RNA sequence: UACACGAGUUGUUCGGAAACUGAGCACAACGUUAUAUCGUUUUGUUAGGAAAGUGAAGGUGUGGGCCAUAACUGAAAAGGGGCAACAGAGAACCUGGGUUAUAUUCCAAAAAGAAAUUGCAUGUGG
RNA sequence: UUGCCACUCAGAACUGCUUACGGCGGGGAAUCCAACUGUAUAAUUAAAACAUAGGUUUGU
RNA sequence: GUGGUAAUGCGAUUGCCAGGUAACAAAUCAAUCCUCCCACGGUGAGCUUUCUUUCACCAUAAUCCAUCUCCGGCUUUGCUGGGGCUUGGGCCUUUUUACUUCUCGCGUUGUUCGGGGGCUCAAGAUUGAAAAAUGCAGCUCUCGUACUGUUUGUUGUGAGUUCUAUUAAAGCAAAAACCUGGGG
């Protein structure tokens, strides 16, 4: 159920003595055998997880984290990253820009893997047809088919009924409408083909 | 039973009213390669003990067994005779 | 005149498990479990997986009680590593503290 | 259940304090002894007059 | 020049097989039972037990001894490493043949060497452990 | 010479359209393709799982790209890694 | 039912099988040794 | 296959449990609720102090220690228990035969035999 | 170098049904609709409906 | 604990760590197994105006022991080692393949390994024990009574073994117990 590869990263418990066993997403690149390093000090190739602010400007960075300490948020699907643009070593907030566009600040203590998630360019092969996505979604959660709501009664969904499959009234609905009504393009501040 | 299948090893077998399923069905076409070619190897390899330099006169036609171009066992040993001769006659006009 | 068999015991279902047909001597051909073959020893999963010569595949049971030379050789990392996965593992452990101690005490 | 292949271990192992029984055989092309100790039976088969000899007493 | 007697190398791939191991004699070519270098060599198969400090005791000698075994090796068995023992290539390196009847004496020498040698302060590290 | 034109993809016939068939068969040829492997040398790296390839002659796995082995910005990437160690260090 | 058997029959007793029958009644079956015949103890126990 | 009476189901090893985990369940705690029979709950619980598995000095027959059981302490050790699979995992037995009806279940001592196996024991091997 | 352990096909004449268990596609030309396999009104509706891949949009 | 250059052989134990087994979808393909067939040879009953031989039976369980001798040496008194069964593997040692060679499998591939010996590995056969007094059964005679036979070879199909291809934006459970090792 998910197109980056997952790397099982073994460190050195440092206070007893077992090797405990850390499960991360895969930079690209990334081999079995590469001796990674995620600390402060560490070495900047590609899939070390050394501090946000630490690493070098315009940077490439992948499976970065907002907060000091989530375990990594940000940049984590698969193909996706974040570039670093601006540090504000006054405030100690990095400014890196999402995979979406929206470009963000987090905190110069941050850390973040160096590379670009495997398994990128999944979403450029077609389906061709709808068995292939049914084991898609079957390590996924259980939406699939998709019924449109405009083919569907007037007692489960608000666009459903009629003698012809229309929406009766405006498709785009309020951000502040409740859920049950909240169907359709939600909130939708710019609307339909570009 | 036995009095067909006296009738039936010798001759007097099916014919073409009494066919009832395609011939690769009958007579598979995937194992009357296999078996042939299980023949040509089979021979090949008794080949390197004591016949031709079997290094480029054995795999120069190794790959002839799987090609298709050798249609029985007979049919293979002309072919490595028509070779095994010049394979000792450019041996013979040598000065 | 071709009898046909039971599954003698409880289990009457042809899981990969039971995988029962033998001759008896009084003739009455009946059918057997077997044992589920396990693969024997292997190295680690990460570390090529491979099975280890000098080691057999015994079950839960035959490894309990049979001897721990059946399954295991003689050296170091034996029944776990190979010799492949043991002679580099003592040059990488030689050759690592060789260039260490030069290269970690070059500072007079 | 094991066969002796000894005159000396057998008649060690033939001659132990268990000893349930000792059924005299005779078959074709040999001459069979089975003692019977508590958990196995061993045999020893031989091919001779010795068969008579280690009959009457063992 | 690199395989001399007297240098010390690392046993691979036998049963002893990290085991750490001095050259006391090398060889050449050998005519049918040994078509391999046959570098003759002496090595640890017990290694003397860390040096406890506490119960100095008859302790200290059940826990500080050195068992010997000597093989003759191939050549692609070994790693030579940079160190040696100097441990007599020419005085005990000749009355440590291999010869049946001898490997019952001989090999209690270089036995009755590393006794004491590791009793006195000369390697330090030949008596370790190499840990892998 | 089988199946002139659309090759792969032969699998399906005549379903699934022209193109749909061939933006997926320029996808499908490269997964099923062997890559070569800057360790071992000869190409080895199947493809045992999306985002995921191994190299039975190398005996290691490369992590990275769906349906190739290295997507063409990690080729950018892995370069602005060492533009920004080497320079960046001297 | 053994330790029973010696401690009211006082034979030894080498096999007890036993089954709860469909009428809720445990029946049990007892070899005796082969040393102390049961066709004296059924006679004695008046069976 | 009705009615009546009488009988009939035999296991160290077969199935199950004792003894695995899965989807999942939810006792405790904790929270919430007028109220709970509610919710959280193994990809590890709980504002959260959740446990004898071991090692020991000392006690004890007796020529003050030879030797030995035992008491009662208490050595580190994070992540409370617990269910849920008669198709997953696991699981030490095979033939021969003498019931009106049971048998890998029964057979008694020329066990009709032959095995494997668990527990505790005495003892030959170091 | 001709010894022993193979029923498959090919051809020949020979004869005789143009009469022969069982099992076993009618085909072609078009128009419309849906792209397709798929699902679906258990007990009157299997469709042209749903799904679907694809396309786009919105929110984040 | 001790042997073999080495694959690895052999001998009689209590807590941490690390592995391993459990533990894996379906495919295609080659021997055991069993089913069936055929050629066998042997037994019983069937057909017979005829014509001929049709059909039945011929069995070997779990668990074990060791590869008999080819050979040292054809058994002196018997060593140097009691090794071997083969075909699929994985390796080991020793000598090589560069003029593109080569090794492959029915098959999508292996080398940058090619032969000679060895080390194991799991299928699997084999002798031996179980094991013939069993069992099937006919019999000469009269549950008594005895003994005469206690036979393997071929094919074909199959279930597992074999090789952790192919659909994969599908990569095709987990755990105990158990096992081995490092430290002990
Ligand atoms: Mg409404
Ligand atoms: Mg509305
Ligand atoms: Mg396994
Ligand atoms: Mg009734
Ligand atoms: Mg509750
Ligand atoms: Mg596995
Ligand atoms: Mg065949
Ligand atoms: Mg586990």
């Amino acid at each position: 159920g998910r197109g980056a590869a997952l790397a099982r990263v073994e460190f050195r418990h440092p206070y007893k003595f077992r090797r405990v066993k850390e499960l991360m997403v895969a930079p690209e690149g990334m081999f079995t055998g590469q001796s990674v390093f995620c600390g402060q000090k560490a070495p900047l190739a590609i899939g070390n997880v050394l501090p946000l602010g630490q690493i070098t400007e315009g940077c490439i960075v992948c499976n970065v984290e907002a907060k000091p300490g989530d375990r990594g948020t940000l940049a984590r699907a698969s193909g996706d990253y974040c570039i670093i643009i601006s540090h504000n070593h006054e405030t100690g907030r990095t400014r890196l820009k999402l995979p979406s566009g929206q470009k963000k600040s987090v905190p110069s203590t941050s850390r973040a893997m160096i590379g670009i998630i495997s398994g990128g360019g999944r979403i450029e092969k077609p389906v061709l047809k709808a068995g292939n996505s049914f084991y898609r979604f079957r390590g996924k959660r259980n939406c699939w088919p998709k019924v449109r709501g405009v083919a569907r009664n007037p007692v489960e969904h608000p666009h459903g009924g009629g003698n012809h499959q229309h929406i009766g009234h405006p498709s785009t609905v309020s951000r502040h409408s409740p859920p049950g009504q909240k169907v359709g393009l939600i909130a939708a501040r710019r609307t339909g083909r570009i | 039973w036995r009095k067909m299948k006296e009738a039936k090893d010798m001759g007097r077998h099916n014919g073409v009213g009494r066919r009832e399923g395609s011939r690769e069905a009958r007579m598979p076409s995937k194992e009357l390669w296999m078996r042939r070619l299980r023949i040509l190897r089979r021979l090949l390899r008794k080949y390197r003990a004591d016949k031709k330099i079997d290094r480029h006169v054995y795999r120069d036609l190794y790959v002839r067994a799987k090609g298709n171009v050798f249609r029985n066992k007979r049919n293979l040993v002309e072919h490595i005779h028509k070779i095994k001769n010049e394979k000792k006659k450019e041996r013979q006009l040598a000065e | 005149s071709c009898p046909r068999v039971q599954y003698r015991r409880r289990m009457h279902y042809a899981t990969r498990g039971n995988r029962m047909m033998v001759r008896t001597p009084g003739n009455k051909l009946v059918m057997q479990k077997r044992a589920k073959r396990s693969q024997g020893i292997h190295t680690p999963w990460v570390l090529g997986h491979k099975r280890l010569g000098g080691t057999k595949a015994l079950r839960h049971i035959d490894a309990r009680l049979a001897s721990r030379h059946e399954k295991s050789v003689s050296r170091a990392y034996g029944g776990v590593l190979s010799h492949d996965q043991v002679r580099d593992r003592v040059v990488r452990a030689f050759l690592v503290e060789e260039q260490r101690i030069v290269k970690q005490a070059l500072k007079e | 259940p094991r066969e002796i292949k000894t005159l000396k271990e057998f008649l060690a192992i033939c001659s132990r304090k268990d000893a349930r029984c000792v059924k005299v055989k005779h078959n074709p092309s040999a001459t069979k002894f089975k003692v019977r100790c508590s958990r196995y039976l061993y045999t020893l088969v031989v091919n001779d007059k010795k068969k008579a000899d280690k009959i009457e007493r063992s | 020049k690199f395989l001399k007697p007297g240098k010390v190398v690392i046993v691979t791939a036998g049963r002893y097989a990290g085991h750490k191991a001095v050259i006391v004699q090398n060889s050449d070519i050998a005519t049918k039972e040994r078509p391999y270098g046959r570098a003759l060599l002496a090595g640890i198969k017990k290694y003397p037990k860390k040096v406890v400090r506490g119960m100095s005791k008859q302790t200290i000698a059940r826990r500080s001894q050195v068992g010997v075994f000597l093989r003759v090796v191939n050549h692609k068995h070994f790693l030579p490493t940079r160190y040696n023992v100097d441990m007599s290539k020419e005085l005990r390196g000749k009355i440590n043949v291999s010869d049946a009847s001898k490997r019952s004496r001989s090999k209690r020498l270089v036995r009755h060497v590393f006794q004491a040698r590791y009793n006195a302060g000369s390697s330090m590290w030949f008596f370790q452990r190499l840990r892998f | 010479k089988r199946t002139v034109k659309m090759g792969v993809m032969g699998r399906y016939g005549t379903r699934y359209g022209a193109n749909p068939r061939k933006r997926a068969k320029k996808l499908e040829v490269s997964q099923h393709a062997k890559h070569f492997c800057s360790f071992c040398g000869k190409f080895a790296f199947r493809r045992k799982a999306v985002g995921i390839w191994r190299c039975d002659g190398c005996s290691k796995t490369v992590a990275g790209g769906a349906y190739t082995l290295s997507t063409p910005n990690n080729s950018t990437v892995r370069s602005t890694v060492r533009r920004l160690r080497e320079l960046a260090k001297i | 039912i053994k330790k029973a058997m010696r401690k009211l029959y006082q034979v030894k007793a080498v096999k007890v099988n036993t089954l709860i029958r469909p009428d809720g009644l445990k029946k049990a079956y007892i070899r005796l040794s082969a040393a102390h015949d049961a066709l004296d103890t059924a006679n004695k126990i008046g069976l």
